[PDB]
RNA sequence: UUGUGGUAGACGAGCGUUGUAUUGGAGUUGAAGUCAAAGCGUGAGCAUUGGUGGAUCCAAUACAAGUGAGAAUGCCGGCA
RNA sequence: UUCUCGCAGUCAGACAGUGGGGGAUAAGCUUCAUUGUCAAGAGGGGAAGAGCCCAGAUCAUUAAAUAAGGUCCCCAAAAUA
RNA sequence: GCGAAACAGUACCGUGAGGGAAAGGUGAAAAGAACCCAGAGAUGGGAGUGAAAUAGAUUCUGAAACCAUAUGCCUACAACGUGUCAGAGCACAUUAAUGUGUGAUGGCGUGCGUUUUGAAGUAUGAGCCGGCGAGUUAUGAUAGCAAGCGUUAGUUAACCA
């Protein structure tokens, strides 16, 4: 469907206002020097302290 | 004008099924493509009729103003000589005659070469002959050095 | 204590130590004017108009009213007549009294 | 009366331009009503009509 | 305290860049670098590299604290986008645009560095008021 | 003789823009719509220069009549009392301000007694 | 040029009052409540400076109505649905809510204004005389 | 004294812009154009200030106007 | 309002009354003569408004006295019998 | 302004006759941002150059509309072309000016043309900004105003200097 008139910028910004993005959850990774996002693996490839997979 | 510009007369749009203006031409004077019918027209006369009686009356009045202006002191034929084209001595003369800022006009009927080689380097001075002097040129100067032979001829001319 | 004066067609209740604007009454700046078309100064009133009652006032400036832009128009009929309005007035204040 | 001062004696009378201006007439109707045949280009039919 | 880092024409829509960077404006870099290295956004690496270059310039080229720096303001400017024609059904076409962006972010050290802008604006309007006053000082 | 002629039009449009300010967003930056809103505001101003002048009278009359009926006598009978005896010309606003300066309306209400 | 009118700003005061409804009839009590709340009884009335006070109306149920009116004129309330008109009579409202009836009457009697909604809730109306609203030290202003 | 609504429509009186003729002025101490400001104007308009700007412009009188912009489902460029 | 000269627009009108033509002495119907209005001119009363009633405006003024109309409250003005 | 200030009738369009655009500007002299830092690099930042780097090759300039963010204020029970006049509250202090900036609330307030009997309209037109955009001239005539001449005036056309 098509509106008979152009949409006001105020509904543009007000409707887009719901698109605010939440922040990421983080953790504390001690042996690897990383501030790792929660319940994931760190840049060292250690998830909960295990060198499960090689760094490179 | 419309037909003076190059371009084939045809409708780029179909007359129906188009929401824009009619636009029944590729080029249209409301475009930038041309077709202007209101511009410079090279057909005017650039002339206006003026009778000789009124013109002669205007000349009589302007020469009356000149003689009454009093800043029309007389000169002689012999004084037009004594120089080849040396304006510097003539410049000293004219500043000694308190003319530097206002235009200076010379009247002549003998066409002396000494004056014409001079007074032809500065916009503040120019010579002109009685047959070719016009009312504007007379009042363009406000400062004239008049010769002695124009007097009787001008009086007899009326 | 106070007075009521009539300037133009408007009444003004003025006490002491009060400054105010009124209509232009052809008064030079810094001069003293006795005002007579007054009413109800202090237990003093006359029936049609108050008699033998005045009030001193001192003018301090002449001014012009705020320039309003009166653009009176008839729409769809091309009427668009425009004018700018400033109205003269005098700012003045009373001094002590006079009766 | 010089080039620095030139004023005529009662000339430059009332002119009329019908293409511009709207606060003093001479706009779209241009002082000749509306919907006349003469409003179309090249009106003013032959005087013998 | 400018600490800016201009980018000048990487091809990305600033509409999404503003939306992703409200979450980092006014906050430090230590708590932001980790999250930007982890956020699932296209401009994450771009903004991370830009802020790293800005920090390097601030520390080396000028010399400041680093422990109290934080993003002063977001801005993702709209430069010249590029227009390309796309064909469609029934021999029709549309004229779509691909957006670019200028990225520049200043870094501030104190809880201040905003008010002096108003102070200097007031100064430049004052010098105007003395300029106007001097106009009537002619005798 | 071709003249670009662009500065005068932009100056006139700047003046039109400066006619009003602080409007509802797009209105204070839309030239034609701003002009129309300015015209509507001028109509408001003229119509109001009529209405407020006619309505101050009603406001004063009401605010007096409230007290007068709280004093026991209506506004119209008060006007008649003025008319029939001791006709004192006074503004309804000034009778208001007489209340704002207390201990003086008592002189009026004792003077109205014929 | 200047005779500027003076009205108080940011100055407000609201008192508690007591009014009866035994001999009263809806119209006169309604107009008196309306011009009391609405400020038509203050020498210093200001349209935007809290012209209203607090009112308490007691024993509304014994109000007298002129006979068949109680079943002649009907009070309707329409819901969001078709046939949503619920229609009641005077005898029904007299035992269920006449305080709401006088509420409706005075709200339709008051100007439909942004402040009038705050004006209309300034009055506490009860069919009895034993409740919490009597602990605010009210004033016996009846027939007012 | 009479007024002073006013369509189309008639009249009268005006303002502004470009440039030519001249007088005159101003001009890196900063022209034009520019934005910004809390003026003067009965109106077409006229200032002032401060910063950008980097080199002509304006005051007065006439003359000739590609001489006066909101609409033309107008045209172009950019922007939604 | 008569005379001359210049410039035109105007012949797609509408409403109401008074009296008529048609029709159903029907229609906010059509066409008419007169009266006024709107077009071309706004306000106040009619809750709303081109034609209805009172009306016929340079502008401004925190003034008064009135017309139609109105005076239980909305919404400004009164009561007495 | 020749369509064309440039490798212009060019690119491009059709298969072909034919149709047919756009875009110029560095600084004084490039001395064109050498050297360092970050990054893969572009690039950015320093530093340097230079009178100036709001002179950085993105280049004479840089309004509007368009998109943002922030100074001070208001706003999440409210029937509004969102404004006027009153109006606190707040934050200030000017082209010293009956000061400015925002406006809780009160009173009231159904666009601009267009053609039209008559449109606030659900008739049409407009997304916005900028630019551009439509009563000239020739030969005469009519009438007015003004000027000149003047009652055997006056005018010269073409034409020559």
């Amino acid at each position: 469907a098509v509106q008979q008139r152009r949409s006001s910028k105020h509904r543009r910004d007000k409707r887009r206002s719901h698109d605010a993005l939440t922040a990421q959850a983080l953790s504390v990774c001690q042996k690897c020097g990383k501030k790792k996002l929660f319940h994931r693996v760190c840049s060292c490839g250690m998830y909960g302290d295990l060198r499960v997979k090689k760094a490179y | 004008t419309k037909g003076e510009v190059r371009g084939g007369g045809k409708k780029p749009y179909k007359q129906k099924h188009t929401g824009k203006a009619r636009q029944g031409s590729t080029r249209n004077p409301h475009f930038v493509g041309g077709g202007i019918v209101f511009g410079p027209k090279p057909n005017r006369n650039y002339s206006l009729k003026l009778n000789k009686k009124a013109h002669t009356a205007a000349l009589h009045t302007v020469w009356s103003e000149k003689l009454a202006s009093d800043n029309t002191h007389l000169v002689d034929q012999n004084l037009f000589n004594k120089t080849e084209g040396k304006t510097k001595v003539m410049m000293q003369f004219l500043k000694s005659a308190k003319l530097l800022d206002k235009n200076v006009l010379f009247v002549v009927n003998t066409l002396n070469t000494n004056l014409e080689q001079s007074t032809s380097n500065i916009k503040n001075v120019q010579v002109k002959h009685l047959d070719k002097v016009s009312v504007r040129d007379l009042m363009l100067a406000n400062a004239l050095l008049v010769e002695k032979e124009v007097l009787k001829a001008l009086e007899g001319k009326f | 204590m106070h007075a009521i004066v009539v300037c133009g067609s408007k009444q003004y209740l003025v006490h002491e130590n009060d400054t105010f604007f009124v209509e232009k009454l052809e008064a030079p700046v810094g001069k003293e004017i006795q005002l007579d078309k007054v009413l109800m100064l202090d237990e003093k009133i006359g029936a049609p108009y108050l008699e033998k009652a005045r009030v001193v006032c001192v003018v301090e400036k002449h001014g012009l009213q705020r320039k309003v832009n009166v653009i009176k128009h008839i729409s769809q009929k091309h009427h668009l007549k425009k004018y700018g309005h400033r109205q003269p007035y005098t700012k003045l204040k009373v001094v002590r009294f006079v009766h | 009366l010089n080039q620095l001062k030139s004023v005529p004696k009662a000339r430059n009378h009332k002119t009329k331009t019908l293409g511009r201006g709207h606060g003093s007439g001479l706009g779209k109707t241009s002082g000749r009503g509306q919907k006349g045949q003469k409003a179309r280009k090249s009106g003013l039919t032959r005087p013998g009509f | 305290m400018i600490a800016f880092a201009k980018q000048f024409r990487v091809r990305i829509s600033p509409q999404k860049a503003r939306l992703v960077c409200q979450l980092i404006v006014g906050k430090k870099t230590a708590d932001a670098q980790n999250i930007l290295s982890n956020t699932p956004k296209k401009a994450a690496t771009l903004i991370a590299k830009l802020l790293n270059s800005a920090i390097a310039n601030a520390t080396n080229n000028h010399g400041m604290n680093g422990d109290a720096l934080y993003v002063f303001e977001c801005v993702a400017n709209q430069g010249p986008s590029m227009k390309r024609t796309i064909p469609r059904a029934k021999g029709s076409s549309n004229m779509i645009t691909k957006r670019s962006s200028n990225l520049v972010v200043k870094l501030s050290d104190n809880p201040n560095e905003r008010q002096e802008l108003i102070k200097q604006q007031k100064a430049l309007v004052k010098k105007r008021v003395e300029g106007q006053q001097k106009a009537k000082m002619a005798r | 003789m071709r003249i670009k002629g662009g500065k005068q039009t932009r100056v006139r449009r700047k003046k039109w823009l400066k006619q009003a300010s602080g409007s509802f967003g797009t209105r204070h930056a839309s030239y034609k719509v701003a002009k129309q809103t300015v015209i509507q505001a001028a109509k408001y101003a003229y119509r109001d220069r009529r209405n407020k002048k006619r309505d101050f009278r009603s406001l004063w009359i009401l605010r007096l009549n409230a007290a007068l009926r709280e004093q026991g006598m209506t506004y119209s009978v008060f006007i008649n009392l003025l008319k029939k005896h001791n006709i004192e010309i006074n503004r309804k606003v000034l009778s208001e301000l007489a209340i704002k300066e207390p201990s003086k309306f008592n002189l009026i209400v004792q003077k109205v007694k014929s | 040029k200047t005779s500027m009118l003076t009205k108080e700003q940011a100055n407000k005061r609201r008192q508690w009052y007591i009014v009866d409804a035994a001999g009263l009839v809806l119209g006169k009590l309604a107009v008196k409540a309306a011009d009391l709340i609405r400020g038509k009884n203050k020498v210093d009335f200001t349209p935007n400076q809290d012209c209203g006070d607090y009112l308490i109306i007691i024993n509304s149920d014994q109000v007298v109505l002129t006979g068949n009116k109680k079943e002649n004129e009907f009070w309707y309330h329409h819901s969001q649905y078709i046939g949503g008109i619920k229609k009641v009579s005077g005898r029904d409202m007299l035992k269920k809510q006449s305080d709401k009836l006088v509420y409706n009457a005075v709200k339709g009697m008051l100007p439909d204004n942004r402040l009038s909604r705050r004006w209309i809730t300034k009055v506490h109306v009860f069919k009895g005389d034993k409740h919490n609203m009597e602990a605010q030290k009210p004033t016996t202003l009846n027939w007012s």
